[PDB]
């Protein structure tokens, strides 16, 4: 949990620019402490379903995790519970290639910007590099039974 | 292949440094080492702490009150005794599995056989009579001759490997390479008559005139600078490096007068740097890995330099 | 067009082509790509001086096949 | 001594802190107490190993197992009775030592390994205004810088990472380097033996018993079985503990199914060499230097696996309450189980197998140390706090060491002093108020209404215990932090010597507090400011 001063500083200032605005819908607050403080270095997000597609209606909760050589490294970003898509590991944890630090990743990339990048992930996933060999099983093979579980559960996470 | 279980164990985070060969190699090796002083206390503690196979240190020297009070090999109390005895349980307790031996005789009397049981020679706080009869003895059986000393801010490191042979990772692994190295006598004698010799001077570092300075300050005194006679001292360095760099044809400008201020007594991080160095250069030498440096390695305490040279060729 | 010689602690020669005008920090960025470690680690030096990210070869003075150093900060001991 | 005789008795008068006990921090040591230093504070948190008998002057094969800065003191002592030395076996992390106890020394000489407690080195002598001499050993190669508020730069400047990360994806369903393979192992140790946590799971959860396959020509039948979330996606590490860690079912499971697992997703195979499984029945009937260093055939590995599994779980089911292991690259069971299994995966991704020798180099991130580096770097650092405490701040570089001579025929390259980062965030100014109050005898509520929201002039203060990590007292939110608002501020570990920062939303300015303790004020006011 010891952070460098440099991560402490840019994630205070993140926090502030996410009260300041953020989209509509979205939730990005640092974790409670057990004692009764926030954690700045753990954070409980939560990213809506986008309107018109089949994940609307859900609020998806998500675990993001800062390490010391943050902003140089990506945080890691997991779903709290594990959700049903071809780029998420059965363990939770979310693969996108913003959220990786020699394929996309800049430290100049803001908290919003990686959680609008997941939603739009959400919303359409990439084939070429799944991560759960069912949800990309069952993508692959019928769109419509996909559809179907997508919806179940958005419904299950409706708030 | 011969190495134990527990010898491995030791010295596992320098075989992953230099080889298992290398390590091998050090350990079939025997160093002499002359003056006991804090120089060689650092040179003998970071030898012992290699891996050699033995290192006998030679001092016929006895401690005097004028010695500093901690000595990091010399227990206190231990005024009077020789400092190779006294120095002798710290070093053979820094690592059990070196046969550590000391010698007492001067280092003057000792004939030429007793030079050749070992690989590696490296003198202390010795005159430059010494130092040059001692690295032709070294040459004539082939084995490494080292020589250096600490004088204030400023140290010194001299190596005589004559035709070495080592191997050095490749760029892109194991590559053969050879250096041809020289004496002391050609060393410490080099000619500044030529125009390649006058351009050399002008990219030479000082250090090397004030290191000629002060082996005629022992030859002539019989004892390194002193800080309890600082002026007397200063006035005969001041005189000896007037009379030495007119006798090569050079200025004595580019030795500035206030060299005088830095090369008294012996320091402990300067001992401490120059001690690491020649250990590092002795350590490449007999484990014929990397390239050592050229012949010449100086270092300076109070601007942060250390410059290899290559003198005599 | 200059060809630039960057050598780090233990001799690693690596040859760079850079243009007359172009920044050096196009230089920095593509030696920590292909070194591997981060440009903020590594810290490139001319001479003795240390090269900025504004910093151009005319600035420099650099000349045909020139020598730069770079010193990587350990992080041990 | 041939000091000076106003740097003498500077040397002699002060009291310096030596962090690190190790390989540098001995020699440190020794050259500090040679130099004339008397009053030595040392802090160290590990143990002598027999590993460290290469490096470490000050300990001995008899040491084994001691505090390293205890017998630093006791070895010190006997050469040298007249050193005040003070150690400390405790982390420096600690909360313990704060602010005050870093005004106390007029150096501060960092002989860390671990970029961690550098930073928070690093940030305590910024705070304190202490100069700090930053030093760091890698082999053959070496550097000493020197830190100072307001004149050079600070530790993060120019920030440093302080460890390599791997994408998530890449370690469990892509690998393509054997340093993959062996941070696969060492999260596969994790999730087995250690403690929960996602970020290491790197065997996916299913239904695991069954061999199964071919999941695209029974996907109706799948799916008719299993709803969202696959049965809950039965863990892992619960079915291990389930059929008592047999290495059979384990193996079968890890190297079998999880790669078959694998196959399935052909998207990512195309142009990349799929993964071979392995059969635990076909391995087993298939049929100089250091004994480390000899990499075996597969069977022998499975077996090293298999035997390592046994032995993890004796010693998990010998662990009281059954608490969950730590690897450790010491441990012999921990270090075969992460060769064996790493090394079976290297096999499966068609990858040259490695010895133990490296598995161990490259999964415990050992560096190689010798002792004639450590000396040079101790004896650079010494030389630098001379010319530190005798005003000559102005003479002091960065020095490096080199394995060869630069073609300036430099082995050590001193380089000037960098001035500070003006957005560093870390060494810039800031308003540094004190308060003194009875740390017993006050509320949140009252700290942030009384002393803060009033006597600072902050409309919309957050306030945030900066103990390094990151923690927040007070959140500007109106439904975040109320609920601590009565509890007292000694039950958030705030004491004499502890700082917060508060930032304000509104106003944009921030100023940092130090907190006083006093039983005495008077009962008038339970707050007062020290100018
Ligand atoms: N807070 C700390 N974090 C990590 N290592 C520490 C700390 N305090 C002291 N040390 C010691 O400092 C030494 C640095 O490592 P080395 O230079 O490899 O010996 C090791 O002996 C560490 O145990
Ligand atoms: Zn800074």
């Amino acid at each position: 949990s010891h952070m460098s001063g440099i991560a402490l500083s840019r994630l205070a200032q993140e926090r502030k620019a996410w009260r300041k605005d953020h989209p509509f819908g979205f939730v990005a607050v640092p974790t409670k402490n057990p004692d009764g403080t926030m954690n700045l270095m753990n954070w409980e997000c939560a990213i809506p379903g986008k309107k018109g597609t089949p994940w609307e209606g859900g609020l998806f909760k998500l675990r993001m995790l800062f390490k010391d050589d943050y902003p140089s490294s990506p945080p890691k970003c997991k779903f709290e519970p594990p959700l049903f898509h071809p780029n998420v590991y059965p363990s939770g944890t979310v693969c996108l290639s913003i959220l990786e630090e020699d394929k996309d990743w800049r430290p100049a990339i803001t908290i919003k910007q990686i959680l609008l990048g997941i939603q739009e992930l959400l919303n359409e996933p990439n084939i070429q590099d799944p991560a759960q060999a069912e949800a990309y099983t069952i993508y692959s093979q019928n769109r419509v039974e996909y559809e179907k579980r997508v919806r179940a559960q958005a419904k299950k996470f409706a708030p | 292949g011969g190495i134990s279980e527990e010898e491995a164990a030791q010295y596992d985070r320098q075989i992953r440094l230099w080889g298992l060969e290398a390590q091998k190699r050090l350990r079939a090796s025997r160093v002499l080492l002359v003056g006991l002083k804090g120089l060689g206390a650092e040179i003998a503690k970071n030898l012992i702490l290699a891996g050699v196979k033995g290192l006998t240190m030679l001092d016929h020297e006895q401690v005097t009150p004028e010695d500093p009070g901690a000595q990091f090999l010399i227990r206190t109390g231990s005024v009077g005794r020789n400092r190779a005895e006294a120095s002798l349980e710290r070093a053979q307790n820094l690592n059990p599995m070196v046969d550590v031996k000391v010698d007492t005789e001067d280092i003057e009397k000792k004939p030429e056989s007793f030079f050749t049981q070992f690989d590696a020679v490296c003198l202390t706080c010795c005159s430059r009579d010494v130092i040059v009869k001692v690295d032709q003895i070294c040459h004539k059986n082939s084995i490494k001759f080292f020589t250096g000393d600490v004088f204030g801010y400023h140290g010194y490191t001299f190596a005589n490997l004559g035709e070495h042979e080592f191997v050095e990772e490749k760029t892109k692994t194991m590559v053969k390479k050879k250096v041809v190295f020289c004496p002391v006598k050609e060393a410490l004698e080099v000619d500044w008559s030529s125009e390649k010799a006058k351009a050399a001077l002008k990219r030479t570092t000082s250090d090397y005139f004030l290191l000629q300075v002060l082996l005629k300050f022992r030859t002539d005194k019989g004892r390194d600078p002193s800080s309890d006679t600082y002026e007397e001292d200063s006035e005969l360095l001041l005189q000896i490096r007037n009379d030495v760099l007119d006798s090569l044809g050079i200025s004595p400008d580019l030795l500035p007068e206030d060299f005088v201020r830095y090369c008294f007594s012996e320091m402990a991080p300067v001992c401490a740097v120059v001690g690491g160095i020649l250990a590092q250069e002795i350590v490449k030498a007999l484990s014929q890995r990397d390239p050592p440096h050229n012949n010449f390695f100086f270092f300076d305490g109070m601007k942060g330099n250390g410059i290899v040279e290559c003198l005599g060729p | 067009y200059i060809k630039l010689k960057v050598i780090g602690q233990d001799s690693s020669e690596i040859h760079f082509k850079v243009k007359m005008t172009t920044h050096l920090k196009k230089l920095k960025e593509s030696y920590c790509q292909r070194q591997g470690v981060p440009m903020n680690s590594l810290r490139f030096l001319f001479e003795g001086q240390r090269i900025a990210d504004n910093h151009t070869p005319k600035e420099l003075g650099m000349e045909e096949e020139d020598v730069i150093e770079v010193y990587q900060e350990q992080t041990g001991g | 001594r041939g000091l000076p005789r106003e740097l003498a008795e500077a040397v002699a008068g002060g009291r310096v802190l030596v962090v690190g006990a190790g390989g540098i921090g001995c020699e440190l040591l020794k050259n500090l107490v040679l130099t004339g230093f008397s009053h030595i504070d040392l802090i160290d948190l590990d143990t002598i190993d027999v590993s460290n008998l290469n490096r470490q002057f000050l300990f001995q094969k008899k040491h084994v197992g001691r505090s390293k800065a205890q017998v630093a003191k006791e070895s010190v002592l006997q050469f040298y009775p007249k050193a005040n030395i003070v150690a400390y076996h405790d982390s420096i992390m600690n909360p313990d030592y704060n602010v005050e106890f870093f005004r106390q020394f007029i150096l501060v000489m960092n002989a860390l390994d671990n970029r961690a407690a550098r930073n928070h080195v690093n940030r305590m002598c910024l705070a304190a205004d202490v100069p700090l001499i930053e030093s760091g050993t890698a082999g053959y190669l070496g550097q000493v810088t020197t830190i100072k508020k307001g004149v050079t730069e600070c530790y993060e400047c120019h920030p440093k990472p302080t460890q390599r990360t791997f994408p998530g994806c890449t370690i469990r369903n892509t690998p393509s380097e054997p340093i993959h393979c062996i941070v696969w192992a060492k999260y596969l140790f994790n999730q087995l033996f250690g403690e929960e946590d996602a970020d290491q799971e790197v065997s996916p959860d299913r239904a695991d018993p069954e061999a199964a396959w071919e999941p695209t020509e029974a996907e109706a039948r799948a799916r008719a079985s299993n709803e969202d979330g696959d049965i809950k996606r039965i863990s892992t590490k619960e079915w291990a503990k389930s059929t008592g860690y047999d290495p059979v079912k384990l193996f079968t499971k890890l190297f079998k199914d999880d790669i078959r697992y694998l196959l399935t997703m052909d998207k990512l195979w195309r142009k990349r060499k799929p993964p071979v499984p392995l059969d635990w029945a076909e391995v087993q009937s298939q049929g100089l230097g250091l004994k480390d260093q000899q990499v075996l055939d597969v069977k022998s590995y499975a077996r090293l696996f298999s035997k390592s599994i046994e032995t993890l779980r004796v010693h998990l089911a010998e662990k009281g309450d059954g608490a969950e292991l730590i690897w450790d690259k010491d441990d012999p069971s921990a270090m075969d189980f992460v060769t064996s299994a790493a090394n079976l995966r290297m096999h499966i991704f068609s990858m040259n197998m490695k010895s133990r020798f490296d598995i161990k180099s490259m999964a415990g991130n050992i560096i190689p140390a010798i002792a004639t580096t450590n000396a040079v770097i101790a004896g650079l650092i010494v030389l630098e706090g001379l010319k530190i405490l005798s005003g000559k701040i102005d003479q002091c570089r960065t020095i490096f060491l080199n394995k060869q001579p630069n073609p300036r025929k430099k082995l050590l390259v001193p380089c000037a002093l960098d001035p500070p980062n003006p957005n560093c965030y870390v060494c810039a100014s800031k308003p540094e108020v004190t308060v003194r109050l009875n740390v017993h005898k006050v509320t949140v509520l009252t700290l942030q209404d009384k002393i803060v929201k009033e006597k600072f002039a902050m409309v919309a203060p957050d306030v945030q215990i900066e103990d390094g990590k990151g923690t927040i007292l007070i959140s500007s939110e109106e439904g975040e932090t109320e609920a601590n608002n009565h509890k007292k501020l000694s039950e958030f570990g705030i004491r004499n010597g502890s700082r917060l920062q508060a930032d304000d939303f509104l106003q944009d300015y921030t100023l940092l507090i130090n907190i006083l303790h006093s039983e005495d004020l008077g009962k008038d006011v339970e707050f007062e400011v020290v100018g």
